[PDB]
RNA sequence: UAAAGCUAAAUAUAUGUAGGAGACCGAUAGCAAACAAGUACCGUGAGGGAAAGAUGAAAUAGUACUCAGGAAUGAGCAAUUAAAUAGUACCUGAAAUCGUUAAGAUGGAACGGAUUAAGAGAGAAAACAAGUAAAGAGGGGAAU
RNA sequence: AUUUUAAAAUUAUUUGAAUUUUUCUUCUUAUAAUUUAAGUUGUUUCUAUACAGUACUUUCUUAACCCACUCGUCUUGAAACACGGACCAAGGAGUCUAGCAAAUGUGCAAGUGUAUAUGAUUCUUUAAACAUUUUACGCAUAAUUAAUG
RNA sequence: UUACCGAUACCAAGCCAUAAAAAGAAGAAAAAAUUUUUUUUUAGAAUCUUUUUAUGAGUAGAAAAUCGUGGGGU
């Protein structure tokens, strides 16, 4: 994990290996998640797969649309990425049982490092035009998830001057 | 600018980077004379990176001192040591970047001996 | 009649096999000859080139005082063997000798 | 591409050879030499080092 | 600036250092050149450059030509900077004294039948170190075979140029210019 | 001494098999081929023709067990290892590219040069103090 | 480690002149010192009674003043509305032989080169090294002629 | 009419390199301590050392000295 944690009994864990949900969408997922405590992250990514919440698009944000919910965090895109969600969501539950599992109270918990990595990508073939043929790759990812517990020298010349500047100022 | 300490004077502390250097990641820093028709460089326009040249050069007396004021001597190994005794005050050893750190070690101990300066006891400590 | 101390310098300035020169910090050009007082590379003062020369050295350990047709020896001690087979280098010699005592 | 009918040889004379080697027996011969190539020699007495 | 041939800088065209890696040609030079600098003789300079000279002008000189060169002043040593042939053409060899650089083998044992001496050039030093009762003497210089091939080319008119060709012959470069019946003549 | 004929040796050898060598190449090199390579695959066909080596000393150490999971996986107070950010896509693990955090800048480019400044990092080998004294911990060398 | 001397100059003395009668008048006889000679020396603080600090040196990072056009390329002329270059890594282009020449090194020198091949008490290296029989050939040493010469 | 500002040109000084030029195969200097200890140096590498003077633009091109990679002998 590529956080500084100092004490991990404080810590709780969680990542999923190769992830078949877009890297983007994910991404402004989690962007939308960090610094939050655990179960309000839970709470927003239900909210986001029942579409009632967008997640703000705000860096990979080409074309996505311009919801009513974005004015939430200021922004006008938005979007209700569901399948990212879903996933997130069972990564955030794993960290959760994993917090339950040590001696962490999961209303204490806060989202310290919400990483999503791009992954190697899985390739297909699309048929283009004067027989061509293209890559119709995937763009799956890593994702890592690390909620956490939350609650001079002198000098005799100079010490001269300071009084003297100190006398002036009286 | 120049860069006087005492009786050490340097005409240029700025390394000479190659010519776009900063532009694209595939040309490296390390100096490369432009060729080539148009450069600029080469042409010596006002604002463009300088070229190095034998100007600037250190007064021959100076040149390999360091800042100590002596000249850095690599050493491997005790032998190698034994030339400066003779010199203690005229050069500095540094050791070499490959000695164990038992030998690294004994060499500060035979330096110390010789009131030889070492410029990086503290490797490994 | 073939060989003399110039011509030995001529062929040894270069290619010797106890010059060392410092390729970092590139002033300097060091003779760790046996019989090499300062151990500068100069035919006026190496072991190989001068007929006879009287350094002191460390060799295994302990100081030895060598000489120039050679010899092999072991402060008083120093100076009674200059006394004996010497020809300010004395001087030189003498300096040299406490600081190689210092060491160990 | 690297090639059999490089020249991997060289005829050196004759002559300048018998010269070398003659030269190298006198550089053996000669102390100082000797231990410029590189031998610890200091404590042999004669350096046309002959045995029986 | 400064409107100044080559700029300001002097050229100097010849020889600077022997390129020579000889040892004991070093040597000479080396003292030689202390000679030059100390005895400002003349002699010792020259002597000192024809030494640095490379082969070509460095070219060996016959016995006969050495013996001739000697004939009116004798008893005082002809020097010569290069090496010195024997002559299979003489026939008798007078007392000579001779300084070179080489002598080859047959022309040294020669000398030595004359009951004649062969000095090197440290001897020479030695003996005479501002040169006094020497004499400087120089092969022939200009008659290598390369030198034929030099001056103005052969096709320019009156020029004795050899043209390099791969033999002698009718057949090799004995017709259209070079007779007045093919074409025109040299 | 033609119009009939034979004949060993010295000579040649980029084919095959078997040996042996190298100032040769070191996995984009070297044979096309270090690997189930003239293989897969493409072409009706004559033909064309790849990519692809490395965990560790040892998998007769190849991931037991527990928790959360539909499962993949994840986590561990658990576990092999000297080491698992050596986990079989395994040596090292560069760059492009991307993520996290921090700091900073931000009026239709950015970067750069020369010159300081302001920050933020590192640093004492010139950037002070040799010796002398008191007594600890070491090491040496000699003198008899 | 003797052109940081010599002399010049100056100060304080000493002998003799001079017409610019002069506390800087000049030369010169002698002697000492000095610097105006004979390229900066001192004094006092500070850093500092410090071991790295916020000072000091240095890297990077931002600003600011001034400046600065996309490199490569053919071209009289490229910032070009000329072309090539999305980026990165690795690969990637005057080489090797033959024969000639010049240059330079080296040996020997009216010679030189032991060519094939032989020989050895040569045999991991040795496919090198060594050796040359108890007038070979090359190039040179002579040219010239279409030629007998 | 002055005065001013104003280049990489000019001038003075420094330093680098190039070129040439002089010239070169033996010895105590000082400070600090308290008459003796300690502290630094006590040079002589010819393609090298010391000093001098001038000069320094550059494509095609030429040269020299350097720097680095894979392997060889030492
Ligand atoms: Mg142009
Ligand atoms: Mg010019
Ligand atoms: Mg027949
Ligand atoms: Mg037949
Ligand atoms: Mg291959
Ligand atoms: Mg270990
Ligand atoms: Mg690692
Ligand atoms: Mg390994
Ligand atoms: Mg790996
Ligand atoms: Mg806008
Ligand atoms: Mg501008
Ligand atoms: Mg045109
Ligand atoms: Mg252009
Ligand atoms: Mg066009
Ligand atoms: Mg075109
Ligand atoms: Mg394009
Ligand atoms: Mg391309
Ligand atoms: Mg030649
Ligand atoms: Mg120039």
């Amino acid at each position: 994990y590529a956080k500084k944690i100092r004490n991990l009994g404080k810590c709780a864990k969680g990542a999923g290996v190769d992830l078949r949900v877009h890297f983007k969408n994910t991404y402004e997922a989690a962007r939308a998640i960090r610094r939050m405590k655990l179960l309000e992250a839970k709470k927003y990514l239900n909210d986001v797969i029942e579409k009632k919440r967008c997640v703000p698009f705000r860096k990979y944000n080409g074309g996505v649309g311009r919801t009513n919910q974005a004015k939430e965090f200021n922004h006008t895109q938005g979007r209700w990425p569901a399948k990212s969600c879903k996933f997130l969501l069972n990564i955030l539950d794993n960290v959760q049982a994993n917090a339950e599992s040590r001696n962490l109270d999961v209303s204490k918990l806060r989202l310290i490092h919400v990483m999503v990595n791009k992954a190697r990508p899985g390739r297909r073939r699309t048929y283009k035009a004067h027989g061509r043929i293209n890559p119709f790759m995937s763009s799956p990812c890593h994702i890592q998830i690390i909620a956490r517990e939350i609650n001079i020298s002198n000098q005799n010349r100079l010490k001269n001057k300071s009084v003297k500047k100190q006398q002036t100022v009286q | 600018a120049v860069k006087k300490v005492g009786k050490i004077i340097k005409k240029r502390t700025k390394k000479f980077t190659r010519f776009q250097s900063n532009r694209f990641m595939r040309v490296k820093p390390a100096w490369r004379k432009p060729r080539g028709i148009d450069c600029r460089v080469r042409r010596r326009y006002k604002g463009t990176n300088l070229m190095p040249s034998i100007g600037y050069g250190s007064n021959k007396k100076t040149k390999f001192l360091l800042p100590n004021n002596k000249y850095k001597y690599v050493v491997k190994n005790v032998k190698e040591m034994e030339p400066l005794i003779m010199n203690h005050t005229k050069y500095c050893v540094q050791i070499a970047h490959n000695v164990s750190s038992k030998k690294r070690k004994q060499i500060i101990e035979r330096a110390k001996q010789m009131n030889v300066s070492v410029i990086n006891a503290k490797a490994r400590l | 009649s073939n060989v003399s101390n110039a011509l030995v310098w001529e062929l040894t300035r270069k290619s010797n096999c106890f010059i060392k020169k410092n390729k970092a910090g590139k002033k300097g050009v060091f003779l760790c000859d046996p019989l090499n007082v300062n151990y500068k590379n100069t035919p006026s003062s190496s072991g190989l080139v001068k007929s006879n020369s009287t350094n002191v050295t460390l060799k295994d350990g302990k100081v030895v005082f060598s000489v120039k047709v050679n010899q092999h020896f072991k402060m008083k001690n120093v100076e009674k063997l200059l006394q004996q087979h010497g020809s300010k280098n004395k001087e030189k010699l003498l300096k040299k000798y406490k600081r190689l005592s210092k060491l160990y | 591409p690297t090639k059999i009918w490089r020249r991997w040889g060289r005829k050196v004379n004759l002559k300048e050879k018998r010269y070398a080697v003659c030269s190298s027996i006198a550089a053996s011969g000669v102390t100082s030499l000797v231990l410029a190539r590189g031998h610890r020699i200091s404590h042999l007495k004669e350096v046309p080092l002959v045995v029986s | 600036g400064i409107a100044l041939k080559n700029v300001g800088r002097i050229k100097k065209h010849g020889r600077k250092h022997l390129v020579s890696k000889n040892p004991y040609l070093r040597l000479l030079v080396k003292l030689y050149n202390f000679l030059a600098r100390r005895t400002n003789a003349n002699f010792n300079k020259i002597i000192a450059k024809r030494l640095i000279m490379p082969k070509r002008y460095r070219p060996p000189l016959s016995l006969s030509k050495l013996q001739y060169h000697m004939a009116n002043h004798p008893n005082d040593i002809a020097v010569v900077v290069g090496s010195i042939t024997d002559d299979k053409r003489l026939f008798s060899l007078k007392q000579l004294k001779v300084c070179a650089l080489r002598f080859t083998e047959t022309a040294r044992k020669r000398i030595e039948d004359a009951g004649g001496e062969c000095l090197t050039f440290d001897q020479l030093a030695l003996k005479y170190p501002t040169g006094k009762k020497c004499v400087l003497l120089r092969g022939p210089t200009k008659a290598r075979t390369a030198e034929k091939h030099f001056g103005k080319a052969p096709g320019k008119p009156k020029s004795k140029a050899r043209p390099y060709v791969r033999s002698k012959g009718r057949k090799f470069e004995k017709a259209r210019g070079r007779r007045k019946s093919r074409a025109y003549k040299k």
